[PDB]
RNA sequence: AUCGGCUCA
DNA sequence: CGCCGCGTCTGTTGAGCCGATG
DNA sequence: TCGAACTCAGACGCGGCG
């Protein structure tokens, strides 16, 4: 099985997962573990980032990447802000200062 | 350096830094525009900066001299 | 956009309102038959947003012009679709209700407010009972709860001086009244009376949450709620099904639930109905929102249609289904695939393979690019046809597109960093991805299914991090220790051992040759065999030189196949590396010796090129198993004849009663476990060494060439005990319970065997079955609490400039030779200048790194401890330093900062739990007797007798290392003077191993004063002799009458004084304890060395010591030094009056005494020293001795239990966690912070070193130090995003919401998060730059 | 999307 | 101070398949 | 709203009672 592009989910924004219906494989916190002690730091932020969660980033990264540039503009994975509305759902108010 | 980047190690000193400089020389040639000194032998971007640092050529210093006269002369051509 | 720091508070109700877009009345969703969404409803358009891109509702203004116009009719706002994602809704309560978490969450964070009990709040809040606010009347007092009876009572006897009433509001209503200062201060100043430790405790409690509560901002009143929030529609959708169904989570339910009984009460409230409907009313609202908060916590889970439990709010972040783990730590990912792997043995060890149209479907883009530029598409829709309909020159841009760009390799479960690793493509055709034989060790794989996943790196940095970094010929040692993990396997050692071996026949005797090449054209050619001995002439290259190779040619004598190896040594290398017959073990020591001299490129050509000819010289012999090989001794009948003979022996020896029950089990295990043994060895006696062949003569022997042997012998597959599985005896067996079964196995698996000998030997086979499936639950576990714990250190500054450190010695002590000092010095920094024997030889300036060659020459001479700096002490906050930690292990230099510690030693040390859960004292060599802070005294005959548990018997060579030590009782025989050669094989100490005796070193009479018989003793004569002395008894059994005596002999002279201690004013008199019956009786002398009495007698541990468990043995300590004594007897237990020699007594309590004591009534001690027996609390360790006896404590344990296996990883790696344990402090004196309350020690020693400078002289508080489980030290920490993350997320989310903490983000999880860069590795610069540009504005 | 059941290393 | 009893909270990782229900 | 649920187990901290 291989995949370079297809569906995404409806809640979270993050790519489906099976052959059935053509997803990509899973990245889980052993193989963060993993990528973390060998001390690369630009790898995990592009799987964390531009090839997941963040939507003008992915749309970005094609754009450069068929255009012959080999960059990246990251943004924050949207499933935190998610996280975000959940938590200050319940009444409590979580909500990140400023610069 | 297109088997074992031992050299290049010794020549800078760290693991991580020559990754940053030799990205940013990389960068240089992708799209910057400028042109290479060690001859191609039909090589991808990256290998050509990890043998430019090997051999002795590209260091930090020198990217910055190099940048910093590039700016100046032709900021003074402008007029 | 960009951020700092995030932060966590309470939500009032002007917040809830400036959050909110419309309130929601109606619960209906959508109409089912026309699918809009219900106006007021919980999709409405006109609360959340339009729902499709610039259209309204009714569709009267479309798509550009009427931008932002809010439309009148229908009445939604004219924007994108993706604000449904964003808007937020309330509903308003018509009652107040109250939050669960800070209610039902322990300690409630509302009773320990208030201050009363839990049961009245639910009681109340139940809607069961009254409860007074506030009576003018002073009779009453606030808070006494009111059942309705009494309540009846009060209303007539006063009636209107008193305030009382039920529900929620009561509890507003006290919650409003109090006040947080007076209370405050109150409680402060009354604090400092009685030092009780539940007052103490209670009372730092209350005043922690009241001061919390005025220095945050918060009110207490908004804990219960008045108005509630609605998340929006696309966090919680509506999807349809093939048939008009719909799937919704359920959270639209629970909200239906709480909009129904909001109406419903809000009518009958506004009709004023009769009391009782309004109370169930409202006791049913507060049901169905405290449901809403999280499911099954108050009462029973309210279940759905299927018997199941509903999901709440509170369990979208919980479990390992929730955001945290599930979602947010680990996404997926595309580009990327999966398929299964085989071998190939053509690639070179920096690639691999993969199928055609995987990396057709992986690069895709990149073609897009190549093809566009090259200018045969115009467009991307052309690019998109013409790779489908995949025409050649397609072909010919992917061969372009992949060359020099690596991708990664990944196999799960990843136990470690060398999990993955970055090749670099082949392209083949097929649908298996190929892999290189040599770098299956690492990844641990079988070709017998397996299957890997494969990812590519897209930007330009991240692909110079896979070619710098993790490449495959870039880490060739692993970072537990440093032994090289390229070790050639199983069939490459086979053609290496069958190549270089010798036969005495063969053909080309003796001839000579001119080189190795015509060594290659003779065995090829077919005149001479591949192994038969020769002489050839050969060039051998040494550079002893200043760095330069010399040449030197001689004439060796060799065979013909270690002469052909000679072709790919590479030019620096020894010629005796080849002259042997190469079992595994001379080829790694091969391969490392290349490392050591010639550096690494030479190394990685050397390792392929062996693989390569291992693999081409096994084929070309031919090596099969066939049944013809096993071979079965021929004296085998005899020995277990023999055997059955003896045993049927014994077994009429006893069916005649002379021997007991247990004598006959024990005696017949031993004779079938000697047959067992003597069959074994007849059997390699005959495999072995039986090829008979002769050449030149008559006859000789040499070793042989049977396939079994071969394969057993080099090291391939098998071992000795499975040989003789297949040819001998294969043993006793064992059943279930543990027992060893009584007749033994006897035919092997040659020969067959019989029914039930296989119905037995299935025991242990499930056995061990059962356990290999259900270890990994708790190892994988504990690996994630170590990572969690060591997360956040990193190697952060040089050099701490700290002072000395810890002191190194070997431990080879019990046996012989454990761990010598070379392995526990390679790579640590010396502390000081080590002196040496041949002194004003100092080595250092105070710290060098120790190499290879400094501990050889500390080897030269004779010094046997050293001291070194160890991490648990360097000062640098946040972090270590890079001296502290020492050697790399992987890359063979110093550290470099920048590195991650802290993931590093906890995965290189819960990586092996894989395999984990499966008298007299002889001087053994001859040397010296050396005892030091001894006391002895010679006996009565003339040898030798101890005094003094602190030493213990250490036998030293003639140059001063220590060969061996013991442990020896108190008083017990020698047979040997202090300070002499003594011969080995001596009993140099005797004692009967239960006899314990009361010796007096002294000289004079002893006679019997203070014991009188029934009292604290007993007159027990003894009738086999008749002499014997007053029997001391036991506790238990001696009266009350003397109880409070102790018993006591009064070692005398003949004039009547005590006894003195020799040179010391001490009067010595045995107060005896227990069990001390002494021998010789009134009138009698005891002298020097005569015995007065003789007193008679897996995975959790590891697991169970990094968690800082007690055990229920705990063997007391010795809190202070000095000269001891006892006090009243037995009320439960009896009482220690301490006796320091200059200090005060009282401390004391309890005292186990029910196990046999070793301090006697009238003993001088030093702090720390046993009083009962059994294992210890490593508390106590860390109260009464520092912090390096827990460490050292706490390495050799768990180093104990590792090396029982053969699993060795340094030493660095327990210490780095340890030093993760000990980092929070209780204060005892005060000046700036409060009493006693915990508190991280960075921060107390950030302080001590600014107010006690030259500022203030003393303010700055003494700390003691404390110690705390993996599982505990984790959750207690600074930030509440990395405690959140991994367990307890609810308990503790809510201890930060009333605070109100601040989050920082530092650690490497907190970054992971949000998406940031790492700070560690590559990410390291410009993060710290972010931080100097923090401070210069 | 949840739940139950069988299977691979 | 010291038993003695009670309700929370934990328990490996990737994949493959098919019924069930809404 | 009757209808189950069962013998997980090991550890820790708190509410009562002496
Ligand atoms: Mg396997
Ligand atoms: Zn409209
Ligand atoms: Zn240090």
């Amino acid at each position: 099985h291989a995949r370079s592009t297809g569906s995404y989910s409806l809640v979270t924004q993050q790519p489906l997962g099976g052959k059935a219906q053509f997803g990509g494989q899973r990245f889980g916190e052993m193989e963060v573990w993993a990528l973390e002690a060998y001390g690369a730091a630009y790898t995990l932020q592009e799987m964390l980032t531009v090839k997941s969660d963040d939507v003008n980033g992915r749309t970005k990264m094609y754009k450069n990447i068929v255009d012959g540039n080999h960059q990246m503009e990251p943004g924050m994975p949207e499933s935190f802000n998610v996280l975000l509305k959940e938590i200050r759902s319940l009444g409590i108010n979580i909500e990140l200062e400023d610069e | 350096a297109r088997v074992t980047v031992q050299d290049a190690v010794e020549k800078i000193g760290n693991r991580f830094d020559l990754v940053l400089v030799a990205a940013r020389r990389a960068r240089q040639m992708q799209v910057g525009g400028k042109d290479p000194l060690v001859p191609e032998e039909n090589d991808k971007t990256t290998v050509i900066a990890l043998r430019e640092i090997e051999e002795g050529l590209i260091n930090n210093q020198i990217l910055d001299v190099r940048e910093r006269q590039e700016q100046q002369e032709q900021e003074a051509a402008e007029l | 956009e960009e951020f700092d720091a995030i932060k966590i508070a309470l939500a009032s109700p002007d917040m809830i309102r400036s959050w909110s877009f419309g309130e929601v009345k109606k619960p209906e969703t959508i109409n089912y038959r026309t699918f809009k969404p219900e106006r007021d409803g919980l999709f409405c358009a006109r609360i959340f947003g339009p729902v499709k891109d610039y259209e309204c509702l009714c569709g009267k203004y479309k798509r550009l012009k009427h931008r932002g116009v809010i439309c009148e009719k229908c009445g939604v706002e004219v924007t994108q679709t993706k604000v449904r994602r964003e808007r937020m809704g309330h509903i308003e309560l018509a009652s107040p209700t109250a939050h669960i978490w800070f209610l039902k969450s322990l300690p409630s964070r509302i009773g320990l407010l208030l201050d009363m009990p839990l049961r009245d709040i639910e009681r109340v809040l139940y809607f069961e009972s009254y409860v007074v606010i506030e009576g003018g009347m002073t009779n009453l007092e606030r808070q006494q709860i009111l059942t309705e009876e009494q309540y009846l009572d009060a209303l007539e006897e006063f009636g209107d001086e008193f305030d009382a009433k039920m529900g929620a509001e009561a509890i507003q209503a006290l919650l409003k009244s109090m006040d947080l200062e007076q209370e405050c201060e109150q409680l402060r100043e009354e604090l400092n009376e009685t030092n009780s430790e539940t007052k103490r405790k209670k009372l730092t409690k209350r005043i922690k949450l009241l001061e919390a509560f005025v220095q945050s901002g918060n009110k207490p009143e908004w804990m219960i709620l008045t108005v509630l929030p609605v998340l929006p529609p696309d966090l919680r959708p509506l999807v349809p099904l093939d048939g008009g169904r719909f799937a919704t989570s359920d959270l639209n339910d629970l909200y239906r639930r709480v909009i129904n009984r909001n109406n419903r009460l809000k009518r009958l409230l506004d009709l004023a109905a009769p009391d009782i409907i309004v109370r169930n009313e409202k006791r049913m609202l507060q049901e169905a929102v405290d449901a809403l908060l999280d499911n099954g916590r108050r009462g029973r889970a309210i279940t759905g249609s299927n018997k199941r439990p509903l999901k709440s709010l509170a369990d979208m972040i919980k479990g390992k289904q929730g955001r945290f783990r599930q979602n947010l730590l680990g996404k997926r990912v595309d580009y990327s695939g999966r398929s299964v792997i085989t071998v190939g043995p053509y690639l070179r060890l920096h690639q691999c393979g993969l199928p055609k149209k995987m990396a057709l479907e992986l690069f895709k883009p990149f073609i897009y690019g190549k093809l566009e530029l090259r200018g045969l598409a115009t467009t991307i829709k052309a690019a998109k046809k013409m790779v489908e309909r995949e025409e050649a020159v397609v072909w010919d841009i992917l061969d372009e597109v992949i060359r020099e760009h690596p991708v990664l390799l990944n196999r799960a479960p990843t136990l470690h960093r060398l999990g993955i690793q970055a090749f670099e493509p082949v392209l083949i055709e097929g649908k298996a991805i190929q892999l290189h034989p040599l770098v299956c060790a690492a990844y641990n794989a079988d070709f017998d299914g397996d299957q890997m996943a494969v990812h590519v790196p897209l930007t330009l940095e991240a692909q110079l991090e896979a070619r710098a970094l993790m490449m495959s010929t870039n880490n060739i040692l692993s970072p537990a220790n440093g032994e090289p993990i390229i070790v050639p396997s199983q069939d490459v050692v086979l053609g290496l051992y069958y190549m270089t071996r010798d036969c005495v026949n063969a053909k080309g005797e003796g001839m000579v040759l001119t080189g190795p090449k015509e060594a290659e054209r003779l065995y090829r050619s077919g005149l001479a065999s591949l192994h038969a001995r020769v002489k050839v002439r050969i060039t051998e290259y040494e550079k002893d030189a200043n760095g330069e190779l010399v040449a030197k040619t001689s004439l060796k004598d060799t065979t013909v196949g270690r002469a052909i190896l000679w072709m790919i040594v590479p030019k620096g290398l020894p010629y005796s590396i080849v002259n042997q017959a190469l079992g595994k073990k001379a080829i790694s020591k091969m391969l490392n010796t290349c490392y050591r001299i010639l550096g690494l490129k030479p190394t990685v050509i050397f390792a392929d090129q062996i693989m390569y000819t291992g693999f081409a010289y096994a084929a070309r012999s031919g090596a099969s198993v066939g049944i013809d090989d096993m071979v079965i001794p021929e004296k085998k009948h005899e020995i277990i004849s023999e055997a059955e003979a003896e045993v049927a022996e014994i077994q009429e020896q006893f069916q005649s009663g002379l021997v007991t029950a247990g004598e006959r089990y024990n005696k017949v295990i031993d004779i079938w476990a000697a047959a067992n043994d003597r069959v074994s060895k007849a059997m390699m006696d005959n495999l072995q060494t039986e090829t008979v062949i002769n050449r030149d003569g008559q006859e000789e022997k040499q070793v042989s060439f049977n396939s079994i042997y071969m394969m057993a012998d080099s090291g391939a597959r098998g071992s000795a005990a499975q040989i003789r599985q297949l040819a001998g005896m294969r043993g006793l067996m064992a059943k279930p319970d543990g027992s060893i079964i009584e007749t033994p196995i006897t035919a092997n698996f040659r020969e067959g065997l019989n029914v039930l000998q296989y119905f037995i030997s299935t025991h242990g086979a499930r056995k061990g079955l059962a356990d290999t499936a259900l270890k990994t639950a708790n190892s994988g576990y504990l690996t994630r609490r170590l990572v969690d714990v060591a997360q956040d250190l990193v190697v952060t500054e040089d050099d701490c400039g700290t002072h000395e450190g810890i002191m190194m010695t070997p431990v080879i002590e019990g046996g012989d030779v454990k761990e010598p000092l070379r392995d526990r010095v390679l790579g640590r920094v010396t502390a000081e200048d080590v002196l040496k024997p041949g002194t004003a030889d100092i080595l250092v300036p105070r710290n060098t790194l120790l190499h290879e060659q400094w501990c050889d020459l500390l080897e030269e001479n004779s010094v046997d401890a050293v001291k070194v700096r160890s991490v648990v002490s360097c000062d640098t906050d946040f972090g270590v330093c890079a001296h502290c930690y020492g050697r790399d292990l992987a890359r063979g230099h110093i550290i470099n900062k920048g590195e991650a510690i802290g993931v590093i030693a906890a995965q290189s040390i819960g990586e092996p739990g894989t395999q984990l859960t499966m008298s007299s004292i002889q001087v053994k060599n001859k040397g010296s007797i050396k005892l030091s802070n001894v006391k002895s005294v010679v006996n009565s005959s003339g040898k030798l007798v101890i005094t003094s548990r602190n030493t213990e018997l250490k036998l030293i060579d003639e140059f001063g290392r220590t060969k061996e030590s013991y442990k020896v009782p108190y008083g017990a025989v020698l047979a040997k003077g202090d300070g002499e050669q003594v011969a080995g094989g001596e009993t140099v100490a005797n004692w009967d191993p239960h006899t314990m005796p009361v010796i007096t070193e002294v000289s004079g009479f002893v006679r019997f004063t203070d014991m009188i018989d029934g009292q604290t003793i007993t007159r027990q004569t003894d009738e086999l002799t008749g002499l014997s002395s007053l029997v001391v008894l036991d506790s238990a059994e001696r009266t009350a009458g003397g109880k409070d005596l102790r018993p006591a002999l009064k070692i005398v002279d003949a004039q009547g004084n005590d006894v003195l201690i020799p040179g010391t004013d001490m009067p010595a008199q045995y107060f005896l304890p227990g069990k001390a019956i002494v021998q010789l009786e009134d009138g009698v002398q005891i002298s020097s060395g005569d015995t007065l009495a003789r007193i008679p007698q897996g995975l959790p541990r590891v697991a169970d010591l990094f968690e800082a468990r007690r055990p229920k043995e705990p063997a007391i300590l010795a809190e202070i030094s000095g000269i001891v004594s006892f006090g009243k007897e037995t009320k439960g237990k009896r009482r220690l009056v301490i006796t320091p020699v200059d200090g005060s007594d009282p401390y004391e309590e309890m005292i186990p005494k029910w196990r046999q004591l070793n301090v006697f009534e009238g003993e001088r001690v030093e702090r720390g020293d046993v009083i009962s027996d059994g294992p210890e609390a490593p508390h106590d360790i860390l109260r009464l001795r520092g912090v390096h006896a827990v460490t050292r404590y706490i390495v050799n344990e768990v180093q104990d239990v590792y090396r029982l296996q053969g699993v060795k990883i340094n030493d660095k790696h327990i210490e780095v966690i340890v030093r993760q344990m000990l980092r929070k402090a209780t204060i005892v004196n005060a000046g700036s912070s409060d009493f006693l309350e915990g508190e991280q020690v960075e921060y107390s020693r950030v302080k001590i070193a600014n107010r006690e400078l030259e500022a203030n002289g003393k303010v700055g508080a003494t700390y003691s130090r404390d110690l705390l489980g993996i599982t505990k030290a984790s959750l207690a920490t600074e930030s509440f995003i990395s405690a959140a993350s991994f367990q307890e997320t609810t308990r503790v989310l809510t201890e930060a919401a009333v605070a109100g903490k601040r989050d920082e983000l530092r650690g490497l999880k907190e970054n992971v998060i949000v998406g940031r860069l790492i700070p560690a590795g590559t990410g390291y610069a410009y993060h710290q730059d972010r931080m100097r540009r923090r401070a210069a504005g």
